[PDB]
């Protein structure tokens, strides 16, 4: 099947790296996303291009996070920097099929997501 | 066909393709719409207005002696990648967004983005609706701001096309020009968008009446090359 | 001599690729594409009727069949030239529903409308041909005056009132129905255009309209003036406006068919 | 399901008398319609047909510019107009219920039939070997039918009915295209032939199996019914 | 928590060493020498017409001349395949119908759709009109797929990761079937009526026991969703098709994956697959207008069968006389 | 959370332990099942439009 790993308490102010090691399927035909949980519903965060062409962010990140991904190792990370007072699991995951802009990725276990890492930014 | 009950089993498929033939022409002088939102939406009350565990509900209404049928999911999963490739025929869609919650605007953003983007959904025009006006003027005049969530609205300023306090108009064509905006990015012009600003009405049936009668004609002109 | 025979076979070719396409095709048997069908099939028949022997009467300057032959000849042109005429006008009113008011266009342009409109365009032209030919409408008081000028062919000889009777039928009712039509169009597509952007359209109504208008009016009028100024033109000038009339309908085809995508992708 | 006829009486000769057969229990505007007659002494007979939509009429060649037949679907009643009544028209008259599909069953449905006493070629002929065989209640029993023309066709049928009237009610249908058994009746009826000859088999027997057996062809729209092989 | 994880990661683990241990040669290897097929003809033999929207399901019958289709404007159609002829036309309660199945006896039919009910219609009534006999209720997604086993036994799926058992006369859930993850969309009956596998949205396809009502074993290697699923003639191996444009070939007793039949053209994934009657070809139907045939044994592209939409189901006879094909353009094709 | 990973991992457990044969047999297998019954198959092997109802 298709694993997804991410890997990733801070004072405020910090900044971090936070990645993903997927093997299974082709990396370089997928679009990718991550969404993070409050202790809330789920959030959509940063998508980006298959080649990296289109970066979205939400407007509570804008400016402050950045997500990039490289090919050659089929791995996905996220620059995170100057936190602030954040306190969610952030997952990753996959659009559905390969080569389409759409997609929809529900709390109903949409299996192209990654067990998910804990972060805190609290003292 | 050489055998008597040959030429009776020919008639009786004859019977039947007359059936069908009425069938059809009741079939192609009626338009179908599919009704999309979310919970806290007011589309369970729009629909009353136009007005056991089922997946689907039926709605008809009539105006100008042309009937509408209008179609609102009932009881399925979250997921909806699937059985959403049944509606690449309908006239139209009609999306409904709650503009006074300034917290699930996002959602109803990424969710209308998913929709406009469908491979199968291409060639569909999205009738918007932006319901519940009258909690956001309470909501506006009494000063929960839009600074925090949305950090552009510092830097946005009436339109001089607007048709109208100021705030209020201000903030409505703020979150009607984010929906354009997403709107506009692309499509190729094969389908458009209608903004409305809707309340809790007796003119709903008129509007997407005419904008129906729009795309319609927008469609038969493209079909021509008058456009 | 050639430059007339090349242009019978491109009416006969364009003409029989459009009717075998509609014929063949599961997916092009809308109510709309049969009123193409109908004006390909009347076309076809004017191009392998009418044209060999109005061909052979133009370059010998005279007729050399019999007397009870011309009779027919004459009847069998004025009935296609009508019927091609009608079929235009049905087309230009089927594309006002369209256009126009939406709402109702699927309801409107059911199968049986385009059967009757067939059928009326296919009837009428011919009975008043013929009831016009073989009886002897048009020659009423010019008798002497015929025999004088025929005593030297065939031509589609007309009186002072049947033939302005023949023109203000044929080439105005047809034609107020397709004119109006299509200014109305062009106002609607171009504010419509005008809304978007907030053309071609004018350049396919154009064309199609000028094409029609520089086959059919130049000989209608050259008709109707005839009796009145005292049939001062010569004869050899009406050949032309013959073929005139008939490079319309080598034309129509194409552009009624060719200009459209989807048939091209049918094909 | 159920068919009721009303009329009859006695009519004098060169009269006019209208039968009326009244359904009701079944969609009836999807069937066709047969009248089927039966002498006081002698077999039955095939007399007129209309079809589901009315789209087609036969008549047998006795009776063509006579009888007229017309049925109404909005109250489902199905009519029959005879005029100047010869005197050798004076039997009984039964409504028979018909449906044509690929797999369907003809013939299933009888009604009950009305009585009229009237005052004082190139068509298939189908014959039966006897009249009348005893047996005992518990023997087999073997019934032969005859054709004068092959009533296997083309496609790989073989149209031949059996029907076996008992003796008091009307009758009733055992075996349709020679080999398939009807819905109702049990199962120790058979059927076989080839073509020309043709035979009815009954394994074991009982009381309720005594009556005449009938023969009848549905290859040519002119029907011929067997005459008669009563058992006792 | 993490002591269950780590226990299900020893698990799995123990699993794919045991499957790679067995994996031995592949298929090409040893079916290299084989004469190939060569290449195929087929040509349109019928034409079926009538249906005013557009088609997703059919399904042959027993006696191999019927076939039932059902389509988006609310109508199920009797064909009668050699004379085109039409035996029945039934008007259902909704229209998003999205399967249809055909009693193996030949007395029954069923449909469903979006609306969360399987219907059941009698076909041999005294009176001559079709009518509905029993309403299957229970499920909460949409119905995406339903077999008959017998008369009275149906075998359906559905949008909410269940499959379900049901008993007709009383019209109850006699078992239920979890497990999967993602929607359900399609099942294929075993020629035992013993088992039966699945395929699901979660890539992943599963083989059940109907029985004691358990799974039994889980095939994976797809990279998307599992859209038609279909069932070896000889009952040890299935095919599926997939959102990726590629189809597998997955063991029973060896449990993993043989042939992959995939091709550098296509990009659009597979809506349906079927076997013939001896295994020897793999047909299957694309987005892109189109249907393949596919050397079921070397993975050699041969013939294709070339509608004007997407082609939404196919179907191979009992005895492997045709083949029929339906679309979104509303035409029924039969080729032989 | 717990009887999620509990049902997963006796799956699993139950999955684990099953008889498994060689690929080499099996496909050894599918060749004879093929090669055996390659004569019943009309889509292989065409079939004269004499015994074919479809003919025309
Ligand atoms: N070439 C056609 C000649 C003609 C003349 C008058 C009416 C209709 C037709």
């Amino acid at each position: 099947q298709v694993q997804l790993q991410e890997s990733g308490l801070v004072q405020p102010g910090g900044s971090l790296r936070l990645s993903c090691a997927a093997s299974g399927f082709t990396f370089s035909n997928y679009k990718m996303n991550w969404v993070r949980q409050a202790p809330k519903g789920l959030e959509w965060v940063s998508d980006i291009s298959q080649s990296g062409a289109s970066i979205s962010y939400t407007g509570s990140v804008k400016g402050r996070f950045t997500i990039s991904r490289d090919n050659a190792k089929n791995t996905l990370y996220l620059q995170m920097n100057s936190l602030k007072p954040d306190t969610a699991v952030y997952y990753c995951a996959r659009c559905p099929a390969p080569f389409t802009r759409d997609c929809f990725d529900t709390s109903t276990t949409y299996a192209y997501r990654g067990q998910g890492t804990q972060v805190t930014v609290s003292s | 066909t050489l055998s008597a009950e040959d030429k009776a089993a020919v008639e009786r498929s004859k019977m039947i393709e007359k059936q069908l033939q009425k069938d059809k022409q009741v079939y192609r002088a009626t338009h179908r719409l599919l009704l999309l939102g979310a919970d806290n939406s007011g589309k369970s009350t729009i629909v009353k207005q136009m007005r056991k565990t089922s997946g689907i509900f039926e709605t008809k209404f009539q105006v100008d002696k042309v009937n509408f049928h209008m179609f609102d999911v009932g009881a399925q999963r979250d997921e909806r990648r699937k059985w959403i490739q049944c509606f690449n025929d309908v006239t139209a869609i009609i999306f409904v967004v709650d503009s006074s919650d300034y917290n699930r605007l996002q959602e109803a953003l990424n969710d209308f983005k998913s929709i406009w983007n469908n491979r199968w959904l291409r060639t569909i025009s999205v009738i918007l609706f932006l319901n519940k006006q009258d909690l956001l003027a309470e909501k506006v005049l009494a000063g929960s701001k839009i600074e925090d969530y949305f950090p552009e609205f510092a830097r946005y300023t009436t339109p001089e096309d607007a048709t109208p306090d100021p705030r209020v108009t201000r903030a409505k064509y703020f979150i009607r020009d984010e929906f354009l905006r997403i709107s506009t990015a692309s499509g190729d012009g094969r389908h458009y968008c209608y903004p409305h600003f809707t309340c809790s009405d007796t003119e709903n049936a008129r509007r997407i009446f005419n904008d129906c009668r729009d795309i319609i004609q927008r469609m038969h002109l493209r079909q021509y090359e008058l456009l | 001599y050639s430059l007339m025979s090349l242009i019978i076979l491109a009416t006969l070719v364009g003409n029989l690729i459009v009717i075998i396409s509609i014929s063949h095709f599961k997916q092009l048997h809308t109510p709309t594409n049969w009123l193409l069908h109908s004006m390909a099939i009347v076309d076809f028949l004017l191009g392998c009727l009418i044209m060999p022997c109005s061909m052979v009467r133009t370059v010998e300057r005279c007729w050399y069949f019999g007397e009870i032959l011309c009779k027919v000849h004459t009847s069998t042109d004025i009935m296609l030239s009508s019927a091609s005429i009608f079929h235009l006008a049905f087309i230009s009113i089927d594309r006002y529903c369209a256009v126009c008011d939406p709402l109702r266009y699927k309801a409107k342009i059911n199968i049986s409308t385009i059967l009757v409109m067939i059928l009326v365009s296919w009837s009428l032209p011919a009975v008043y041909a013929f009831g016009m030919i073989f009886l002897e409408l048009n020659l009423k008081g010019v008798e002497e005056l015929y025999r004088s000028q025929v005593s030297d062919g065939c031509s589609p000889f007309f009186s002072k009132v049947s033939g302005v009777l023949a023109f203000m039928t044929s080439f105005y009712i047809p034609g107020s129905v397709m004119l109006f039509v299509y200014y109305r169009i062009y106002f609607i597509a171009k504010g419509q255009a005008r809304s978007i952007n907030r053309t071609k359209a004018a350049k396919t109504l154009g064309i199609m309209v000028g094409v029609f208008l520089v086959c059919w009016c130049p000989f209608f009028l050259c008709t109707v003036l005839d009796p009145f100024l005292g049939y001062v033109i010569p004869p050899s000038l009406n050949d032309a406006l013959y073929w005139f009339g008939y490079l319309n309908s080598a034309l129509n085809p194409m552009v009624y068919a060719f200009f459209y995508p989807w048939f091209r992708r049918a094909l | 399901v159920q068919l009721v006829e009303s009329g009859g009486g006695l009519v004098q000769p060169g009269g006019s008398r209208k039968l009326s057969c009244s359904a009701s229990g079944f969609a009836f505007s999807s069937f066709g319609m047969h009248w089927v007659r039966q002498a006081p002494e002698k077999g039955l007979e095939w007399v007129a047909y209309i079809s589901s939509g009315s789209g087609t009429i036969y008549y047998a060649d006795t009776v063509k510019g006579r009888f007229t037949i017309s049925r109404d679907d909005p109250k489902n009643t199905l009519f029959l107009q005879m005029t100047s009544l010869r005197s050798e028209d004076t039997a009984m008259y039964y409504c028979v219920r018909s449906i044509y599909y690929y797999g369907s069953s003809p013939f299933d449905f009888w009604g009950q039939g009305t009585t009229l006493t009237v005052s004082a070629s190139a068509d298939i002929v189908m014959t039966q070997a006897t009249s009348s065989v005893p047996v005992t209640p518990g023997e087999s029993v073997s019934i032969s039918c005859r054709s004068s023309k092959s009533l296997l066709h083309s496609n790989g049928n073989t149209y031949l009915y059996w029907f076996l009237q008992r003796p008091g009610q009307s009758p009733q249908l055992l075996i349709y295209r020679m080999s398939n058994l009807a819905s109702g009746v049990p199962d120790r009826f058979s059927g076989s032939g080839s073509g020309t000859a043709f035979t009815l088999t009954i394994s074991r027997l009982e009381a309720e199996d005594v009556g005449v057996y009938y023969c009848m062809q549905h290859l040519e729209y002119p029907l011929t019914f067997g005459a008669g092989t009563k058992l006792e | 928590l993490d002591q269950l994880r780590q226990e299900a990661e020893q698990l799995k683990n123990q699993i794919r060493d045991a499957r790679k241990a067995c994996a031995d040669a592949t298929l090409s290897q040893i079916t290299n020498n084989i004469d190939p097929v060569g290449r195929i003809q087929m040509r349109t033999r019928r034409t079926l017409r009538g249906h005013l929207a557009k088609i997703y399901a059919m399904h042959w019958g027993t006696d191999s001349r019927l076939l039932v289709s059902a389509s988006q404007d609310g109508k199920l159609i009797i064909w009668d395949s050699y004379t085109t002829n039409k035996v029945h036309a039934i008007p259902l309660r909704s229209s998003w119908v999205m399967t249809c199945a055909y009693a193996p006896s030949g007395n029954y039919v069923a449909c469903g759709g979006l609306d969360n009910i399987c219907s059941i219609y009698n076909l041999k009534t005294r009176e001559g009109n079709v009518r509905v006999s029993r309403e299957l209720a229970g499920h909460t997604g949409y119905l995406s797929c339903c077999r008959f086993l017998d008369d009275n036994q149906i075998v359906t799926s559905s949008g909410d990761t269940t499959c379900a058992l049901w008993d007709i006369e009383t019209g109850q859930q006699t078992t239920t079937f979890t497990g999967h993850t993602g929607d359900v969309m399609s099942l294929s009956l075993a020629p035992d009526t013993r088992l039966f596998v699945s395929g699901a949205c979660d890539a992943s396809a599963k083989l059940w026991d109907v029985r004691e009502g358990m799974c039994r074993q889980t095939f994976t290697g797809h990279e998307s969703d599992i859209n038609a699923i279909c069932f070896f003639p000889n009952g040890n191996a299935f095919a599926t098709g997939s959102d990726d444009a590629t189809c597998r070939l997955f063991d029973l007793r060896a449990d993993q994956e043989l042939m992959t039949y995939s091709h550098d053209n296509i990009i659009c994934g597979i809506t349906s697959v079927s076997f013939s009657k001896s295994g020897r070809l793999l047909l299957a139907g694309y987005d892109d207008f189109n249907c393949n045939v596919w050397d079921a044994l070397k993975a050699d592209r041969a013939g294709v069968l070339a509608h004007d939409n997407r082609v939404s189901c196919l179907g191979v006879t009992d005895d492997g006389m045709a083949v029929a094909t339906g679309s979104w353009d509303s035409f029924l094709k039969i080729w032989n | 959370s717990i009887a999620q990973a509990r049902k997963l991992v006796e799956q699993l457990k139950m999955e684990a332990n099953i008889d498994r044969i060689k690929v080499s047999k099996a496909a050894a297998d599918l060749m004879a099942y093929c090669e055996a019954h390659a004569k019943e198959d009309p889509l292989l092997t065409p079939v004269p439009a004499s015994e074919n109802p479809f003919r025309e």
